[PDB]
């Protein structure tokens, strides 16, 4: 076959209003997350920036079970607007605009190196040739 | 003044039909001060963006919207230094926009576009200060111009045909020496396009005459090449120095 | 220049706003008052000349050499001053031609 | 008056002095101010140190305006939040699958990891700006300002063009990177399609 | 020709290409000369 | 520069000079030396190249045709096969102490164009390299008449105290890093 | 419930959406939607070696365009919304991408109508004012100043004395929330002569520099 001989045909429409914003939550296919993993998840805007600006932060399967940030693009309506189109039981499209771009990126867990109590100095004597032992002496 | 020391004055070669090599002063200046050609000209500067959302249309994508990666492949096109974008087919939006070019819906008084396939890149530059000259414009080692469009030229004492039109007729264009990088130049129309010694018939446009090159003082000696070089310059000075 | 340019800076950032100051203790005066400027459309005159009477004359470019002035047109702008003077009589607006 | 034509990046040999190659682009506002925005990158030819690294002379350094202090480029990046180099690399180019390219950015990249943090690089060019006391917050917020403001005006100066300013380095660099390694042709100053 | 060879004579004239080639030539001999005329003077007051 | 002389432009001509030598500058802008020859080297060429092999300078980086680094378990049964009969051959060579000694391997290939070029020997590179850098350096090569020549080195790790001793937190020296720094030292230092 | 609290159900519904690209102009068409928003009709045809799907505009509307497909590969996109009662809902994964584009309908000279039927501004160039002379009225006294008049005659600081006691009163009330104040602001809570207040405040309490030069006067102590 059908995607070599199926032909139809199908009505759309573009409704003037909606009852939520319509937004992108974008992906690295690199990283091939499964969205199965993804028991529950909480997104709350980034609290670096301390509101429809603000970055979103992600939080999949508990606060450190999954965690992502995302930054909004710069455009998205500046030359051409984008749509969503979905398809109703009746066969008839639905088309829903996108309100903006954000980009979601993987976030390392707890790790934190300083950089800060010597070792911007440390580096300074730096002869590339230890860095493991001072994340043990903290 | 800034960057001195090892540099100093002689030629560029691709000063070559935008400054008289003899227009100079004689004193210490000489060569570091320059005059004008005769038909050069200068950019006014003007914005690529309505013509940018044009390139968005006619199918160039955005820095953000694609990963450089997996478009490994297109041509990158650049506008006053900025990356614009990319196009998978550069020879058709090279020739359409030359096209648009030559169709005076774009300014070939402002607008450069210029092709690196070296590079794989297509740079385009519409700021002020950029020096451009007109020239003949060869189709099929043949010029573009007909003769009836001299008799318009003779209309144009009575009646009207600007020289705006012969450059909206697209029979010629204005040009910068990035432009001269890429185009195939002839120095006259007869002798070129003889084909049986053809070494090359690539030809893309064509000089006006080579005296376009002179300054307003060079102009004025006759035959300053059965002359010595210098003695033009001497002249152009005291051209000047001359009461009148 | 005279056509875009000038009038480019004029479009780029000549709106100003100020603030009084607060000078605490006074009262129950609302607030500090402020005002805001604005700016539209510049205007130039043609080439003109004040003759010691105080009235305007032509700046003819021959008169320019004779009398050894220089050769100048008068420059002249809309502007507009804008009150969100803090105070309940927000949005009041006044127009200058300066 | 006859100038360099500006927002055009241009390599030139500085070996005259310690710096074996530089790259040099100004990036003055279209019509804002026009501040030049000079910008160098020049690369470093002190080919060699004593028994610490024996390999010095592949490390490149940028100049960053009003800093007072030149500053490894992968620093900026780091800045930029591209923690992971093969990001870097797209950045440096689209295509990595040339060993040459991949081993003279090498030097570079073992410069990258005594930070890794974009807070700490922020700091850490700050801290190479002024001393605004132990405040890191505004050697933070200064870097943040010179990236948006003072690093490459000409391409915007909004805060989501900072991944966009990102894109031109990276070519930037790999014009530098071309020519440093040769396979580009060094920029002529004579020539007037380079002036204004 | 593509690297400055004047073939034609001073009576036979010169191409648009030569004329320009012999232009920079001129120059090299007058930026020398002024250049020449102003580090004599210095020199001489060194020697001197 | 009107002077051709079958030869470099040396002396740079006239006021420069002048200047300069008016201004007395500890060096001068183009240095120049003219190597006169007695006896046979003024008619025999020959001679007159054994002396320019002799006067001239060469480093080691002038003289090496490519560097490698390699993880070789063995240094008889070395990965690189090619040389594997090369290293197993040799047996004379104290292998006794070279069971501590770098597993990391370094290897080095020569330029036999240069070799015809300065006309040099492996014997002479061999004893240059372990008088410089001394006793620790171990170092093995194939004959010119090789496919190829390479030479392999190693670090001498005398099977004593050389095996963290004293724990010292300061890791002396890593392996990798160290025949990176030899190397940087190796081309960029030795004169040949 | 909570409202950074993300809904997943199209998510871990598989739920799949499409993604078109569309011209301003056609999307301005758009804004102006037939009836309750319909703007036409999609066509759908698929053959063994070509795929075509382009879209119709309702007659209405109209007082065909092509999709071309998009890749989404490289970048996995779903979509996530905000209510206007902000609640938070993924809807879906992008399972298509397309741009609707010309075809056969334009060369140029409409795009060209089009593009200045958009602007239709004179992008801000100083159009004349060919020439004036608005010479500006004297008000025979500064304005501002005659402004300052009406206001001034209202009152004076010129106060009368009754008032050593409530003055004292008054410090209690200000010293009570902080040691030390400066003189200036001293004067704000009178409407006499710093003299004759340099008098009181030298009467109850002594001044200070504070360290920071500025006469602060503070109660005695003692």
């Amino acid at each position: 076959g059908p995607s070599s001989q199926n032909v139809t045909e199908y009505v759309v429409r573009v409704p003037k209003n909606t009852t939520k914003k319509y937004n992108i939550m974008a992906f690295n296919a690199a990283d091939k997350v499964n969205f199965a993993t993804w028991n529950q998840a909480r997104l709350e805007r980034d609290l670096s920036n301390k509101p429809e600006d603000q970055p979103w932060l992600l939080r999949v399967n508990g606060k450190s079970g999954r965690k992502f940030k995302g930054i909004k693009k710069g455009g998205v309506t500046e030359n051409t607007s984008y749509y969503i189109f979905t398809q109703c039981p009746d066969g008839a499209f639905e088309a829903f605009p996108v309100h903006n771009w954000y980009n979601f990126t993987p976030l390392a867990r707890h790790r934190t190196l300083t950089a800060e109590e010597a070792e911007e100095e440390w580096e300074r004597r730096n002869k590339v040739l230890n860095h493991f032992s001072i994340m043990q002496q903290r | 003044r800034d960057g001195k020391l090892a540099k100093p004055r002689q030629l560029h070669n691709t000063l070559w039909g935008m400054v008289c090599p003899a227009e100079t002063p004689e004193g210490h200046a000489v060569g570091l001060v320059k005059n004008l050609a005769l038909m050069a000209y200068i950019s006014v500067g003007s914005q690529p963006s309505p013509i940018l959302e044009f390139l968005e249309e006619w199918s160039m994508e955005n820095l953000e919207e694609i990963s450089p990666a997996a478009i490994a492949d297109a041509t990158k096109i650049f506008v006053n230094g900025c990356w614009v974008g990319i196009h998978k087919d550069p020879e058709q939006l090279m020739n359409t926009l030359r096209k648009l070019r030559r169709q005076m819906d774009i300014i070939v008084s402002e607008v450069s576009m210029i092709r690196d396939i070296r590079e794989r890149e297509i740079r385009i530059y519409t700021d002020a200060g950029r020096i451009c000259r007109p020239l003949l414009i060869v189709e099929k080692q043949k010029l573009l111009l007909k003769k009836r469009h001299i008799d318009q030229l003779k209309e144009r004492e009575y009646n009207n045909y600007s020289w705006q039109d012969l450059v909206a007729s697209g029979v010629v264009e204005y040009i910068d020496t990035l432009e001269e990088e890429t185009v195939m130049l002839a120095m006259t129309p007869d002798d070129l396009q003889e084909k049986e010694v053809a070494y090359c018939s690539t030809y893309t446009h064509c000089e006006i005459h080579p005296s376009m090159i002179l300054g307003v003082c060079a102009s004025i000696i006759p035959f300053p090449d059965h002359n010595q070089s210098p003695r033009n310059t001497y002249q152009s000075a005291m051209g000047k120095q001359a009461m009148g | 220049f005279i056509q875009m340019s000038v009038q480019r800076i004029v479009e780029d950032a000549p709106p100003i706003d100020l603030q009084a100051e607060a000078q605490h203790a006074s009262g129950e005066v609302e607030e500090p008052p402020r005002y805001l400027l604005k700016f539209e459309q510049i205007y130039l005159s043609k080439p003109t000349h004040w003759e010691r009477d105080g009235a305007p004359s032509p700046m003819m470019p021959n008169e320019a050499r004779l009398r050894n002035l220089t050769y100048s047109a008068p420059l002249y702008v809309d502007i507009t001053k804008t009150v969100i003077k803090e105070g309940e009589e927000q949005l009041q607006t006044q127009h200058q031609k300066t | 008056q006859e100038k360099m034509a500006t927002n055009t990046v241009y390599v030139f040999a500085k070996k005259d002095s310690k710096y074996a190659y530089t790259g040099e682009c100004r990036s003055c506002l279209e019509n804002s101010s026009r501040p030049t925005s000079t910008i160098w990158v020049s690369m470093l030819a002190r080919g060699g140190q004593g028994a610490k690294k024996s390999a010095i002379g592949q490390r490149i350094v940028a100049t960053l305006p009003y800093i007072k202090q030149e500053v490894p480029i992968i620093i900026v990046f780091r800045a930029l939040g591209f923690v992971s180099d093969r990001d870097i690399l797209e950045h440096i180019i689209y295509d990595f699958e040339d060993p040459e390219m991949m081993e003279m950015v090498k030097p570079s990249l073992d410069e990258a990891f005594v930070i890794q943090e974009q807070n700490v690089a922020l700091n850490f060019i700050g801290s190479r700006g002024a001393k605004p006391g132990v405040t890191k917050e505004k050697r933070i917020k200064y870097a943040k300002e010179v990236l948006q403001k003072e690093m490459l005006p000409h391409v915007g100066v909004s805060d989501f063009c900072e991944t966009k300013k990102a894109y031109f380095l990276g070519y930037m660099v790999h014009r530098l990177l071309l020519a440093a390694l040769g396979r580009r042709e060094l920029d002529d100053r004579d020539h007037y399609g380079n002036k204004r | 020709e593509s690297r400055g060879f004047v073939e034609n004579s001073y009576l036979a004239g010169l191409t648009p290409t030569e004329f320009f080639f012999h232009a920079m030539g001129g120059r090299e001999g007058l930026i020398d000369t002024a250049v020449k005329t102003a580090e004599t003077g210095y020199i001489q007051r060194r020697l001197i | 520069f009107h002077y051709a002389g079958v030869s470099a432009k040396n002396v740079t001509l006239g006021v420069p000079r002048l200047k300069e030598l008016i201004n007395i500058s500890k060096k001068p802008k183009t240095p120049s030396l003219t190597v006169f020859l007695l006896g046979q080297s003024a008619r025999d060429a020959e001679r007159a190249k054994d002396i320019l092999c002799r006067l001239e300078h060469t480093t080691l980086r002038k003289v090496t045709a490519n560097t490698a680094i390699y993880y070789d378990p063995n240094p008889q049964s070395t990965v690189v096969a090619e040389d594997q009969e090369w290293v197993n051959v040799y047996y004379e060579m104290p292998d006794f102490d070279v069971a501590r000694i770098s597993p990391w391997l370094l290897r080095v290939e020569l330029d036999r164009k240069h070799m015809t070029d300065r006309k040099l020997t492996m014997e002479q590179i061999a004893e240059k390299i372990n008088a410089g850098f001394g006793d620790d350096l171990n170092c093995i090569f194939n004959d010119d008449n090789a496919e190829k020549l390479v030479l392999r080195i190693r670090i001498m790790n005398s099977d004593e105290n050389k095996m963290q001793e004293e724990e010292e937190v300061v890791d002396k020296m890593d392996d990798d890093v160290f025949l990176r720094c030899i190397e940087s030292n190796m081309l960029t230092d030795m004169t040949l | 419930a909570e409202r950074g609290e993300l809904d997943l159900t199209g998510a871990k519904q598989n739920t799949g959406v499409w993604l078109v690209k569309v011209p301003k102009y056609l999307s301005q068409q758009w804004a102006k939607a037939s009836g309750r928003g319909e703007v036409g009709k999609l066509r759908i045809a698929k053959t063994q070696g070509r795929t075509e799907v382009s879209f119709t505009l309702n007659e209405d509307l109209a007082n065909e365009h092509p999709f071309v497909l998009q890749s989404v590969g490289g970048q996995t996109l779903t979509v996530f919304t905000e209510s206007s009662s902000d609640k938070l809902s993924l809807e879906g994964i992008v399972v298509q991408r397309a741009e609707c584009r010309p075809a056969a309908s334009e060369n140029y000279m409409r795009l060209k109508r089009l593009q200045i039927e958009e602007s239709s501004k004179p992008v801000r160039l100083s159009q004349q004012l060919d020439k004036v002379v608005t010479t500006n009225y004297k008000p025979v006294a500064n304005h501002q100043y005659n402004i300052e008049y009406e206001r001034k005659k209202k009152e004076d600081g010129k106060r009368a004395r009754a008032d050593k006691q409530h003055v004292l009163d008054m410090l209690f009330s200000a010293f009570e929330k902080h040691q030390y104040y400066n003189l200036k602001d001293l004067v704000d809570i009178t409407k006499q002569p710093v003299v004759y207040l340099k008098e009181i405040l030298k009467e109850i309490g002594v001044q200070n520099v504070k360290g920071i030069h500025k006469n602060t006067w503070e109660l005695k102590p003692e």
